[PDB]
């Protein structure tokens, strides 16, 4: 049963650890993307304001 | 963006909504002027008896 316990936890958590680790890339990516999108829209909407 | 688009549109619309009133102001004058040039030229008393 101790092997059954470490089987279920170690396997299922490792799957749930990877998707959360992947979501961290989207979070850090979306920050840098939105930061770049700020400049994209800033230079677009401000320069076209003339 | 949403600041400098609605704010810049405001100063634009300000000088247009007031330009709109100057149109109606001058058109109200020529109306009242041309009304005055007829009402007195016709007759101050004639308008009374004609009705």
């Amino acid at each position: 049963a101790m092997s059954m316990a470490v089987e279920s936890t170690g396997n299922a958590k490792a799957e749930a650890e990877s998707r959360a680790e992947a979501a961290r890339i989207e979070g850090e990516g979306s920050v840098l993307q939105a930061k770049l999108k700020a400049q994209a829209l800033a230079i677009e909407t401000e320069a076209e304001l003339e | 963006r949403v600041k400098k688009v609605r704010e810049m549109e405001l100063i634009y619309a300000r000088a247009q909504l007031e330009l709109e009133v100057s149109k109606a102001q001058q058109l109200a004058n020529v109306e009242a002027k041309k009304f005055k040039e007829m009402t007195e030229a016709l007759g101050p008393g004639t308008i009374r008896d004609l009705a």
